């Protein structure tokens, strides 16, 4: 069978492009000596959703360990979940927060903002001298044209426009965005709680 | 599968015999884990 | 005689009351002696009341005040009550029933039977059983359809009225054949109703002709006296245990057999003193 | 490793409640069995053979015990007061912020409706409540 | 201990050797039969007496059970009106007398063209100390378990098509619709339940081989625990619910109907979306809003013909429950 | 049966007459599989009830008067040994059957004495009088001889 | 070699552990590697354990 073979050699070429692909990679990490109980960099600070879903233009800022958002159901309680997955770079798919990123966009406004403040002041800072203390993340959301993007720093120096350098500095920070479970919607909640066969605890495991 | 095997077993254990017949049913299925 | 019955049920209501080993005493024997339709030992009894008495840290009654009071619940509430049963030595080597110093007890009704409730129930069994098995069929997962017999029927769980039947049929033998038949020529007999004697399981209750025997004989139904020899070999003789010799007395047994031959009532005459004759050596009484 | 660090954490998480069990992985039934001793038995009955709290808390703490192998900078969650009920929802957001609170390499939103400043559970510090003026 | 004893210790043994559930007919005639011996004949009587000279005797069993740690329940079956009471040409009491439903009256002529609820023999102990088992091992108790949880998963339906499965249930619903209004038009909707369906699912246990699983069914069939409908497909009995009163509302979130509280196992649930809340996983009236047959056609023929769920129309509703 | 497993003595019957073979089914053990009978894989007591059984079967169609067995009531873990005496009972309710000579070097509590099997003891007490005097010592493990016929 | 000794000890707290694991958190991608980085992994997790 001449599509076995081929199925081999398939799969063998892509052995070796991820093979390839991991000779590429090198370390990311200088161990600063410096000093623990100060939590590293890479949490989000603050973020702000001008004319997201429901509500308005709009601060908050979380804190460094544990948040506890009291936004009550109805009020755009999810919209802060779906903002941060959707800005931090994630599947429209995996979200399952709306029809489309259209619809994500205020009804009456054409563009919707989403700007998230990752911390680089403390230790574990990627590029630290470039971004400064702070690493800023905006996505636009138009009805018209793709989707925009900037890296930029607390100055306002667009560092980059690119989708790429999202993804190096998430993985340099270690965001699973890709992973369904670190962000937890409800219905995911809903489905990993009410778990009762033990075949279920293990699927979901 | 020809002849009555029910009328006769219908005729002992209540006719005769006075024997007791209970359904007893699966309690045990749900016994309480009393936390 | 109405106060006479209220006054009774609350002096019932009062001894439960009083002693509460008593009513799961109760709950046990109506579980054992009913779902598995056995014989309870006389041995197990202390044990499960020593246990009883431990867990509710109550001090232990005399075991002939529980037997009464056993007895009296069951009658006031589900009428029926135990009788002690003898030793099956006695018969291979009135008297009144031991019921404190019996090694063995049965649960017993005992209510006279009416003449139109019977009738009525073998009736609903007659006409269920005319389409249970029609045109040689069964219900279940053979046929599409599970709610054969209506809503509730009499049939209990379509085997047990079969076993009923074969335990009938097996004891008409043994107390007809002069109380000693012989284990070849039982199967000889009961192979003329239909039953296979090749090893093939019997239809609906889907047990083997041995294992069958093997149970009837291990629930006291029949007794296998092994008068082994030489000559022509091994001997299997089937006798009446004393379950049975309880459960059916002349009456009764009377009384089934006045319908088995559809004798008229006229004809009640000289056939009590026939039913005695056939059973000759079988009742310590 | 991944199985290590999550059954570590699920024994960790269990004395919260002055509990102690463990998980095992089965690949014969392909299943997770949670075991549990509570304060009253002596044996450690199957997870299945309790109560509904008790599931309910075991399942919470499964759920943090399989957050923890995969170290996440950033973790969300959504509502959980309809899983649980009265006491137990207690107990379950006592357990989060308990076991939450403590590490510094993982920062964590929890969206809820339930006002957290009810429960007396507030006083602790690394605790951050955003409460929105607006319905 | 002379007359009224004994006919109440027939009564309660007839009840037992139903399999503790039975016909509320078959216990009328049965005592029909008993007082037609005990005082007299009795021929001048009237049923509107006989129901309640049932009912006193059957309250005086109960108490003495209740004191001694048993009950009696009167649960109402989910099929009602004469669906239920048709039974095989009413009660049974040709060239031979074999199949003669209609006749061997009682007296000259007596008989309960309407018959609901049933009377069910149930323990209310939880624990159960004295009792560990019946006839059976942990093996057949863990398959009993596994089918029960695959009972109550399967009640939620995802979207069902038109196949209009009529056997028993949807009969009985419609003919409660046109009585109520007369439309023909979409009163069968495209919606289905199927709370108590199962054919390969039951097969696919693990420990017990397809032949012990077949009889193990057969038997819990003939003891009337499981029941199958015309087409073939397993579920629970009124016996089960009536039983398992408290397993089916402690270990599974279940709601209970219009009445005070009540097992519901079949009859109307439609629910639309917009269940109460979101409740713990499962949706679509999870919570409250179900009806049986005979409430169903209760409260459609009363006041407020319309559901209370927040509203809800008629023409959406109607959705069949087997 | 007693022993609660189900077992037969197969005849494998290749094409060659020489490969033919005997195969025994084993199930006394649920662990162990079906296979033949060998000391290693099986436990000490299970395979001496097995042989014994085996042996039992071969009694009634040989023609030999009797049976001896030596060294098997030694105690097999007081399970194993309890069962293949219940299956000797068993076999001595039938009549006409061989005569064993029974060893039981180590004594086992709670054995079952059937009524038709005598035991018999050889052992000697300080206080018990020498057999040759005694009259009635000289038999020893018996009772029929003191009770006339 | 190095763990265990005064320079390199045992414990969760520790700054030289952290960045190990950071690195080979970095290197390791569990598709198509050396097998001596998912060893280096889980010893240094459990090393990080051992108080």
């Amino acid at each position: 069978i001449e599509q076995v073979d081929d199925e081999l050699l398939s799969l063998t070429a892509q052995q070796e492009n991820e093979e390839q692909q991991q000779q590429r990679k090198r370390r990311r990490h200088q161990f600063a000596p410096m000093t623990l109980e100060e939590s590293p960099s890479g949490y989000i600070k603050k973020v702000i959703l001008r004319n997201f879903m429901c509500h308005e233009h709009f601060e908050l800022e979380l804190g460094s360990r544990l948040n506890f958002i009291v936004g009550n159901n109805g009020s755009g309680k999810s919209a802060i979940l779906t903002a941060i997955t959707i800005g931090l770079g994630a599947k429209a798919s995996e979200t399952n927060r709306g029809s489309s990123l259209k619809d994500l966009i205020r009804e009456g406004c054409y563009s919707a903002k989403i700007i998230l403040h990752l911390d680089n002041s403390k230790y574990g800072a990627y590029q630290q001298g470039i971004f400064g203390n702070e690493i800023i993340v905006e996505r636009i959301i138009k009805r018209d044209g793709p989707a925009s993007f900037s890296l930029r720093s607390e100055n306002g120096k667009e560092i980059s426009n690119k989708k790429k350098d999202i993804q190096t500095v998430v993985d340099y920070f270690s965001v699973p965005v890709s992973n369904p479970m670190c962000f937890l919607s409800q219905d995911a909640a809903r489905s990993f709680l009410t778990a009762s066969t033990s075949q279920d605890k293990y699927s979901h495991f | 599968s020809q002849f009555n095997w029910f009328r006769i077993g219908a005729l002992y254990n209540t006719i005769s015999k006075n024997a007791p017949i209970t359904d007893h049913l699966m309690g045990p299925l749900s016994i309480e884990k009393k936390p | 005689d109405s106060d006479v019955d209220l006054t009774e049920d609350l002096a019932v209501a009062k001894i439960v009351k009083e002693n509460p080993v008593a009513r799961k005493m109760v709950r046990y024997i109506l579980s054992r002696g009913e779902s598995q339709n056995s014989i309870i030992t006389r041995n197990k009894l202390q044990s499960v009341i020593h246990e009883a008495a431990r867990e509710e840290n109550i001090a232990k009654p005399s075991f002939s005040k529980m037997f009464m009071d056993i007895n009296a619940i069951l009658y006031n509430v589900y009428g029926f009550e135990l009788q002690g049963l003898p030793s099956k030595n006695n018969m291979n080597a009135m008297p009144e029933p031991l019921g404190h110093r019996a090694q063995k007890f049965i649960l017993l009704n005992n209510v006279p039977h009416s003449k139109n409730f019977d009738d009525f129930k073998i009736l609903q069994s007659a006409h269920t059983y005319e389409e249970l098995i029609v045109t040689g069929e069964y219900i279940g997962d053979d046929i599409a359809s599970g709610t054969s017999n209506t809503l509730e029927s009499k049939l209990s769980t379509d085997r047990d009225l079969v076993y009923k039947g074969v335990l009938s049929v097996i004891l008409c033998i043994v107390f007809f054949s002069k109380n000693n038949i012989l284990h070849q020529e039982l199967i000889k007999f009961l192979e003329t109703f239909g039953i296979p004697s090749d090893g093939s399981k019997i239809a609906i209750l889907n047990i083997t002709i041995e294992d069958l025997i093997k149970s009837l004989e291990k629930r006291e139904y029949i007794v296998r006296l092994e008068e082994k020899s030489d000559t022509d070999g091994e001997v299997i003789s089937y006798r009446i245990g004393r379950r049975t010799q309880a459960e059916l007395g002349l009456e009764s047994l009377e009384k089934l057999v006045q319908e088995i031959m559809g004798l008229e009532k006229e004809q009640t005459k000289s056939l009590h003193d026939d039913i005695i004759k056939s059973i000759g050596d079988s009742y310590s009484i | 490793g991944t199985c290590f660090d999550a059954d570590m954490d699920f024994r960790a998480s269990l004395k919260v409640r002055k509990f102690s069990g463990n998980l095992s992985f089965i690949k014969d039934t392909k299943s997770l069995e949670i075991y549990i001793l509570t304060t009253n038995d002596e044996k450690a009955r199957n997870v299945d053979t309790l109560s509904g709290g008790e599931k309910s808390f075991s399942q919470m703490a499964l759920l943090l015990a399989t957050w923890k192998p995969m170290r996440s900078r950033i973790i969300a969650l959504d509502e959980f007061d309809v899983f649980m009920d009265q006491v137990n929802r207690k107990i379950g957001t006592t357990l989060i912020v308990k076991k939450l609170k403590d590490i510094a390499r993982t920062q964590t939103i929890i969206i809820t409706p339930q006002d957290i400043g009810k429960i007396a559970d507030i006083d602790s510090s690394g605790v951050s409540i955003h409460r929105m003026r607006d319905p | 201990p002379v007359t009224g004893d004994a006919t109440a210790k027939y009564l309660l043994q007839y009840i037992l050797s139903a399999r503790g559930i039975c016909h509320e007919n078959a216990l009328i005639l049965a005592l029909m039969r008993l007082e037609t011996d005990a005082s007299t004949l009795n021929t001048e009587w009237s049923i509107q007496q006989w129901v309640d000279k049932l009912n006193d005797y059957i309250n005086a069993i109960n108490v003495k059970l209740n004191l001694l740690g048993y009950k009696i329940i009167r649960i109402n079956h989910g099929i009602g009106r004469n669906a239920v009471t048709l039974k095989a040409k009413q009660n049974f009491e040709n060239t031979a007398i074999r199949a003669h439903n209609n006749d061997y009256a009682v007296l000259q002529s007596i008989v309960l063209p309407e018959s609901n609820r049933f009377f069910v023999y149930v323990n209310l102990a939880s624990t159960e100390e004295t009792k560990l088992a019946t006839r059976f091992n942990q093996n057949e108790i863990e398959f009993m378990k596994w089918a029960i949880e695959q009972f109550m998963i399967s009640g939620e339906t995802i979207v069902e098509g038109p196949a209009l499965e009529t056997s028993i249930i949807v009969k009985e619903v419609n003919r409660i619709l046109v009585a109520a209004t007369g439309d023909s038009n979409l009163a069968k909707w495209r919606k289905f339940s199927t709370f108590t369906v199962g054919s390969t699912n039951l097969f696919q246990f693990q420990e017990l081989t397809a032949t012990d699983i077949e009889d193990l069914l057969l038997r819990l069939c003939e003891l009337k625990w499981f029941y199958r409908t015309q087409e073939g497909k397993f579920g629970i009995d009124l016996r089960c619910i009536a039983e398992l009163e408290e397993y089916l509302t402690s270990m599974y979130n279940l709601n209970t109907c219009q009445n005070c509280h009540k097992l519901a196992i079949q009859g109307v649930r439609c629910g639309n979306e917009s269940c109460r809340e979101e409740n713990e996983e499962t949706g679509e009236n999870s919570l409250s809003q179900i009806w049986h047959v005979d409430c169903f056609k209760h409260y459609i023929t009363h006041v407020s013909k319309n559901c209370d769920r927040c509203g809800s129309s008629l023409i959406t509703e109607g959705v069949y429950v087997i | 049966n007693n022993v609660g497993s189900a077992g037969a003595v197969r005849l494998e019957k290749p094409k060659d007459y020489a490969e033919w073979k005997i195969e025994i089914m084993v199930k006394f053990r649920d662990n162990a599989p079906l296979k033949k009978l060998d000391s290693h894989t099986q436990s000490g007591g299970e395979r001496a009830v097995s042989t014994v059984l085996y042996m039992i079967a071969l009694q009634e169609f040989t023609s030999a008067p009797f049976r001896v067995v030596d060294e098997i009531n030694q105690g097999m873990d007081s399970r194993n040994e309890r069962i293949v005496h219940k299956a000797m009972v068993e076999n001595a309710c039938a009549e006409n059957t061989s005569q064993y000579f029974l060893i039981t070097p180590k004594l086992l509590t709670g054995l079952h004495y059937h009524e038709k099997m005598r035991i018999h003891c050889v052992m000697a007490g300080s206080w018990i009088p020498n057999p040759s005097e005694d009259p009635k010592m000289i038999h020893f493990g018996e009772t029929s001889n003191y009770s006339f016929d | 070699t190095m763990y265990g000794s005064k320079f390199i000890p045992f414990g969760p707290k520790c700054q030289v552990t952290e960045y190990f694991k950071d690195c080979i958190l970095d290197i390791s991608n569990e598709t198509t590697n050396d097998v001596e980085i998912s060893i280096l992994k889980g010893i240094l997790n459990l090393f990080s354990k051992i108080r």
